[PDB]
RNA sequence: UUAAUUGCGAUAACGAACGAGACCUUAACCUACUAAAUAGGGUUGCUGGCACUUGCCGGUUGACUCUUCUUAGAGGGACUAUCGGUUUCAAGCCGAUGGAAGUUUGAGGCAAUAACAGGUCUGUGAUGCCCUUAGACGUUCUGGGCCGCACGCGCGCUACACUGACGGAGCCAGCGAGUACAACCUUGGCCGAGAGGUCUGGGUAAUCUUGUGAAACUCCGUCGUGCUGGGGAUAGAGCAUUGUAAUUAUUGCUCUUCAACGAGGAAUUCCUAGUAAGCGCAAGUCAUCAGCUUGCGUUGAUUACGUCCCUGCCCUUUGUACACACC
C-alpha cells in the first residue's frame, strides 16, 4: 500500500540498503537517529545529502538503513549513497520529473560519488615483493 | 513517543547508569576487585579504582540487549584488545574471564539477566524496565 | 564415510593417477595410450584404449582377468564391481603417445637415430595433420651433451589454445 | 625377533610419509594428499589442479 | 582448492611461486515428492564427471 | 597507444569492398552487420571490426581513400 | 588537527581564517628556482623561472616542515605551531621559515645571472 | 629536570593574578612562561573553568584552547 | 607513430608463418531474465517490553508471499564512442561531453628461433659408469652436535616517543581452514589475577566454531618535552602446557632486574593510485614452536605525467691481424 523502493549505495565491501516509506520522517541508521552516526567528525558528511536539497523533502519520505562490510569510515559513504539514490527513486516514480532533475543537476556541482558508484576495488599482491608494486630489497656485493 | 535505548549515544548511556547503581549498591562485588590487572596484557591497573565495575557492568547489560544471547568467552575477546609481546608484532589476546564472569552471576540476582537456551545469556522482563528508565532519564538530560 | 566433498573430489585424482602410472609400466610391451575411469551405480566401467586389443585381453580373458584381480587388493573392491574392457585407438598420428612406444622400440632395437624421425614425421601428415616436432636428447654419438630437432609445418606455442590442440608426451630410454 | 627395535613415531617428521617413494623433505599434506612438492607439477593436470591465474 | 609451490626441484636462482588449484561447482534441487519417484530420476540421468548423492531425510 | 591490429584492418578492408552497402555512419547498425555476415568466434575483435569499419565511412564523406 | 588551527585564526583579531591561509601560500612562494645544470661536470645552477603549480605545492610542504620541527619534543603541538606560521607569513614578519626558505632561494638565481 | 614542576603557595598568588584578560589560554601557552610544566598546568587550568573566568573553544584532550569572557 | 618488425607510407620486391597483439582466468555494471527457511528482506500472526493514539525496539526459521542486498547460471555493456582541435589534414596523439568502466579499462596466466659446458646425481626403483659390497660409506637403537664465540657483510623485526605511551568507553573487514578410525577446529557453563584446567556440545562445514564483532582507528581522562610513566635487552625464582624426553631457558604467564638509542657518516634499495607506507588477519610447514614466505581486507599521501646527464639494453653506419670471439 504504502510506496516502498529499495534503494542501495556501495563503497568497496561496505554496502547499505535504504527502505524508503511515506510518514512522518525518519532517517535512522542502525536503529538511531541521523545524529549519531558514530565517527563523530564525519557526522557533518552525513547531513550533505539533507542540506542540499533541504529538509523540506524529508518530510513525507521515511528511511531506515542497516550497514554491513568494510570498516568505520568506508560505511558513511555507503549510507550517503544510499540516502541520496533515497530521495530520486521516490521523486523518479510517485514525483513530477522536473523536482527528480534538480536533484541530480544539484550534485553535479557538489559531486562527492553521491549518485555515481566509486571506481577502485583492491588488486592481487603478486609474488616476490611486499605488495604489488614494491619489491624486496636486492644486493650484490 | 518512541523511547528505546538507540535514540540515547552509547558512551552517555552508561554515565547515567553507572550513577544509577551507585546509590543502591546493590549490584554485589566479587571480591577481586582492585587486585586486578583487567586484561591477560596491560601493564598498568585501573585508573578509576572506585566505581570502575559499574561501568563494566553497565556495558555488559546493555549488549545483552541488542543481541539474543552473549556470552562470557566473547566478552572477553570483545574487551580485549592489543599486546607489547617483546620486540615483536603487536598481538589479539582475550581479557580478564574473573571479572566479566561475575558481572553474569551477580547480575542474574539483582534482576536483569536470564538464562536461555542453547547457550548464553538473554534478558529478563524486569531487565527491560530498568534499562528503558536509565534511558528515560538520560532523555530528559539530553532534553 | 562420512567424508567431507572436497577431500573426496582430490582422493578421486589421486586413485586414477595411481592406476595411469602402474599401466604405463604393465601394458608397455602390448601398446597404451592411457585410461578412461567412469563410475556408474554399484559397477565401474574402465576403458584401456590401445594398439594391440587382443593381446590386452590375452587367450579369451587372462591379462584382463588376473588385472581386475589386482586392482581390488590396491583399493579394495568385490568381484563384480569392476571391468577392464579393451577397445581401439582413434587414429595413431593424432594421438602423440603411440609414437613414443614405437620410438622406445626403435632405440632399443637398434635403428638410426634421425630416420626414425624422418618416417614418424611424413606419418604424421598421413594422418591428417597441421604440424609436427620429435626433439631427441642426450649424448646422440660421442660424449657430450648433445640434442636434435625434425620439425613440419605450422607450430603454435603460445595462448590457450595449447592444452587441447597439442598432445604431448615424454618417455626415457638408457641405452649402455 | 629382538625387543628394542622402534620409536614412538607416531607424530614428526620421521614418520610422516609420500605415497611415491618416501621423502621426509617438501611434504604436501593439505587435503590429505601425501604427494611430496617436486612430484606434484608433474602430475597436477590428471589429478584436476590448473594455472588459471 | 589451492596448493602454492615452488617451481624448481632443488631450489637455486630466481624465486618464483605458482597458484595450482581445483574449482568446485556445487548444486541442490530439493525435492517435495514420493518415495519411488526418487528411484526412478536416480537411475536414468547419470552424465559421467559428475557426483550423484541423494539424503532421503529432510 | 590504442593502434588497431593488421587482423583488424584485413577484415575491415574485405568487408567495406563488398559490402558498401550496409554501411552507414553509426556504430550501432554497422555492428549488427558485421556478425551478420563473417563468422567471428570472440566478442572482443568482432567489435573492433565494427570500429575501424565505421571510422573509414567517417573520411568516405570527406573524399576518398588509397587501397 | 586542521580544524583546530583555523579555531585559533577566529580568535586572533577576528578574520576569516582562509583569508590568512590564503595569503601565507603566496608569501611562501619562490619567484626563481635554480636547476642543476653540468655542461662539463661542476654543478653552476642556472637561473630558471616558476610557475604555476610549483609556487602552489613547495609552499604548502614548507608550511607543513616548519610547523612539525617546532613541535618536535614540544608541549606546543602541531596546531599552535601551524596557526603561528600562517600569520608570520600573511603579516610578512621575515621570522617564520615559511618566507625565510622561500626567501633563501632568491637570491641564489640573481648570482648566476 | 628544568625546574618550574614543584608546587609552591607563592606561586598560586600569582596564577589568579595573570589569568584573566588574554588571547591564547591552554597548556600550550601557559608552559611558555616556566610556569607548572606539563599536567599540573591542566590542573591549574581546571580551575579557571570552574567559576567563570575563562570560558572554553575546543573541549579535546591535547587540544584544550580556551577564550577570556567577555 | 606505437607499450611492441605495432601500423601508416616510401618501393625488386610480392604475398605468407612463428613471437607479440588475439586467446584464457579474475575484479568491476545490470532494480531485465533464472533461482534459494544453508542468502537475506517485506506483509503480517503468535508474543516480550516500551513511550501511552496511528507508532518504536523486537523474540520465533508460527504462516503467507517475494529477489534491492547475496550467491551463479545466461546474456548484454566498449567500440577510444560523439564532438572539438592536431597531423602528406594519412596512421595516431591530445582537450571536452556522455559513461559504473577511456593506462592494452586494472592485474596476472600461457610465452618464438637460438644458446649458457648457470643450477639439481642431497625429490626420486629418472640415471652412465667409478666406488662401496657384513670387522659395512647399507644398517639399526642410544647420548651429543648442526645453535660452539674476541670478530666481519646480507635480508628482517622493535625503537629512537607527545601525529605519542598508559587507562577506561565506543566498536567495523575479507581471503581462508577444519576429526569417525581418528584425536581436527572447538562456542555455551563452572575453576583460575594469568597461561591454562575441566563438564558438555555443534560441525564432514554459504548450516557449528563464526557475525572467525582482528587490529590500526574513534573519543574523554592520566603523563607531559627529564634516557623520562618512552623503550624493552640482559637477568633470578616459581605457576602452567605439549611430549619417552624441554638441563644447552621448546612454548606461554607472574612480580622483580631495568640498559642500548635525543632521527643515523660515505654509500644505497624499492616505488607513478585504491598503488606507496602504517595495520593486523588467515593459510603454508605444524606432537609443541613467526621476528619468515605466499595470500586477504581496513587507514590511504606527497610527486612526474619528461629525458638520455648517470647505470645498462636494441638497431644502423664505420674500423679488426679477434672466431673456445677483448677475461
Amino acid at each position: 500500500t504504502v510506496p516502498s523502493v529499495q534503494t542501495f549505495g556501495k563503497k568497496k565491501s561496505a554496502t547499505a540498503v535504504a527502505h524508503v516509506k511515506a510518514g512522518k520522517g525518519l532517517i535512522k541508521v542502525n536503529g538511531s537517529p541521523i545524529t549519531l552516526v558514530q565517527p563523530e567528525i564525519l557526522r557533518f558528511k552525513v547531513y550533505e545529502p539533507l542540506l542540499l536539497v533541504g529538509l523540506d523533502k524529508f518530510a513525507n519520505i521515511d528511511i531506515r538503513v542497516k550497514v554491513t562490510g568494510g570498516g568505520h569510515v568506508s560505511q558513511v559513504y555507503a549510507i550517503r549513497q544510499a540516502i541520496a539514490k533515497g530521495l530520486v527513486a521516490y521523486h523518479q516514480k510517485f514525483v513530477d520529473e522536473q523536482s527528480k532533475n534538480e536533484l541530480k543537476k544539484a550534485f553535479t556541482s557538489y559531486d562527492r560519488t553521491l549518485l555515481i558508484a566509486d571506481s577502485r576495488r583492491p588488486e592481487p599482491k603478486k609474488f616476490g615483493g611486499r605488495g604489488a608494486r614494491s619489491r624486496f630489497q636486492k644486493s650484490y656485493r | 513517543p518512541g523511547v528505546s535505548v538507540r535514540d540515547v549515544p552509547a558512551q552517555d548511556f552508561i554515565n547515567n547508569y553507572a550513577s544509577f547503581l551507585q546509590r543502591q549498591g546493590k549490584l554485589e562485588v566479587p571480591g577481586y576487585v582492585d587486585i586486578v590487572k583487567t586484561s591477560a596484557g596491560n601493564e598498568l591497573p585501573p585508573q578509576d579504582s572506585e566505581g570502575w565495575f559499574y561501568k563494566r557492568a553497565a556495558s555488559v547489560a546493555r549488549h545483552i540487549y541488542l543481541r539474543k544471547q552473549v556470552g562470557v568467552g566473547k566478552l572477553n575477546k570483545l574487551y580485549g584488545g592489543a599486546k607489547n609481546r617483546g620486540v615483536r608484532p603487536h598481538k589479539h589476546v582475550d581479557a580478564s574471564g574473573s571479572i566479566n564472569r561475575k558481572v553474569l552471576q551477580s547480575l542474574e540476582k539483582l534482576g536483569v539477566v536470564e538464562i536461555s537456551p542453547k547457550g548464553g545469556r538473554r534478558i529478563s522482563d524486569n531487565g527491560l524496565r530498568d534499562l528503558d528508565r536509565i534511558a528515560a532519564a538520560t532523555l530528559e538530560d539530553e532534553e | 564415510a562420512i567424508i567431507s566433498k572436497k577431500r573426496k573430489l582430490v582422493a578421486d585424482g589421486v586413485f586414477y593417477a595411481e592406476l595411469n602410472e602402474f599401466f604405463t609400466r604393465e601394458l608397455a610391451e602390448e601398446g597404451y595410450s592411457g585410461v578412461e575411469v567412469r563410475v556408474t551405480p554399484t559397477k565401474t566401467e574402465i576403458i584401456i584404449r590401445a594398439t594391440k586389443v587382443q593381446d590386452v585381453v590375452g587367450e579369451n580373458g587372462r591379462r584382463i582377468n588376473e588385472l581386475t584381480l589386482l586392482i581390488e587388493k590396491r583399493f579394495k573392491y568385490k568381484r563384480g564391481t569392476i571391468a577392464l574392457y579393451a577397445e581401439r585407438v582413434h587414429d595413431r598420428g593424432l594421438s602423440a603417445v603411440a609414437q613414443a612406444e614405437s620410438m622406445k622400440f626403435k632405440l632399443l632395437n637398434g635403428l638410426a637415430i634421425r630416420r626414425a624421425a624422418y618416417g614418424v614425421v611424413r606419418y604424421v601428415m598421413e594422418s591428417g595433420a597441421k604440424g609436427c616436432e620429435v626433439v631427441i636428447s642426450g649424448k646422440l654419438r660421442a660424449a657430450r651433451a648433445k640434442s636434435m630437432k625434425f620439425a613440419d609445418g605450422f607450430l603454435i606455442h603460445s595462448g590457450q589454445p595449447v592444452n587441447d590442440f597439442i598432445e604431448t608426451a615424454t618417455r626415457h630410454v638408457l641405452l649402455r | 625377533e629382538n625387543v628394542w627395535y622402534s620409536h614412538p613415531r607416531k607424530f614428526g617428521k620421521g614418520s610422516r610419509q609420500c605415497r611415491i617413494s618416501g621423502s621426509h623433505s617438501g611434504l604436501i599434506r593439505k587435503y590429505g594428499l601425501n604427494i611430496d612438492r617436486q612430484s606434484f607439477r608433474e602430475k597436477a593436470n590428471d589429478i584436476g589442479f590448473y594455472k588459471y591465474r | 582448492l589451492k596448493i602454492s609451490t615452488r617451481k624448481t626441484p632443488n631450489g637455486e636462482g630466481s624465486k618464483t611461486w605458482d597458484t595450482y588449484e581445483m574449482r568446485i561447482h556445487k548444486r541442490y534441487i530439493d525435492l517435495e515428492a514420493p518415495a519411488h519417484i526418487v528411484k526412478r530420476i536416480t537411475q536414468i540421468t547419470i552424465e559421467p564427471g559428475v557426483d550423484v548423492e541423494v539424503i532421503i531425510a529432510a | 597507444g590504442r593502434v588497431r591490429t593488421k587482423t583488424v584492418k584485413r577484415a575491415s578492408k574485405a568487408l567495406i569492398e563488398k559490402y558498401y552497402p550496409k554501411l552507414t555512419m553509426d556504430f550501432q547498425t554497422n555492428k549488427r552487420l558485421c556478425d551478420e555476415i563473417a563468422t567471428i568466434q570472440s566478442k572482443r575483435l568482432r567489435n573492433k571490426i565494427a570500429g575501424y569499419t565505421t571510422h573509414l565511412m567517417k573520411r568516405i564523406q570527406k573524399g576518398p581513400v588509397r587501397g | 588537527i586542521v580544524k583546530h588551527t583555523l579555531e585559533i585564526i577566529n580568535v586572533l583579531t577576528d578574520q576569516n581564517p582562509l583569508q590568512v591561509v590564503v595569503d601565507a601560500i603566496i608569501n611562501s612562494g619562490p619567484r626563481e628556482d635554480t636547476t642543476r645544470v653540468g655542461g662539463g661536470g661542476a654543478a653552476r645552477r642556472q637561473a630558471v623561472d616558476v610557475s604555476p603549480l610549483r609556487r602552489v605545492n613547495q609552499s604548502i610542504a614548507l608550511l607543513t616542515i616548519g610547523a612539525r620541527e617546532a613541535a618536535f619534543r614540544n608541549i606546543k603541538t602541531i596546531a599552535e605551531t601551524l596557526a603561528e606560521e600562517l600569520i608570520n607569513a600573511a603579516k610578512g614578519s621575515s621570522t617564520s621559515y615559511a618566507i625565510k626558505k622561500k626567501d633563501e632561494l632568491e637570491r641564489v638565481a640573481k648570482s648566476n645571472r | 629536570a628544568k625546574h618550574a614542576v614543584v608546587l609552591d603557595q607563592d606561586k598560586f598568588d600569582r596564577i589568579m593574578k595573570e589569568a584573566p584578560t588574554y588571547r591564547y589560554v591552554s597548556v600550550s601557552v601557559l608552559v611558555d612562561r616556566f610556569k607548572l610544566g606539563g599536567s599540573l598546568a591542566r590542573v591549574a587550568l581546571r580551575h579557571l573553568e570552574n567559576e567563570g573566568i575563562i570560558k572554553p573553544v575546543s573541549k579535546h584532550s591535547k587540544q584544550a584552547i580556551y577564550t577570556r569572557a567577555t
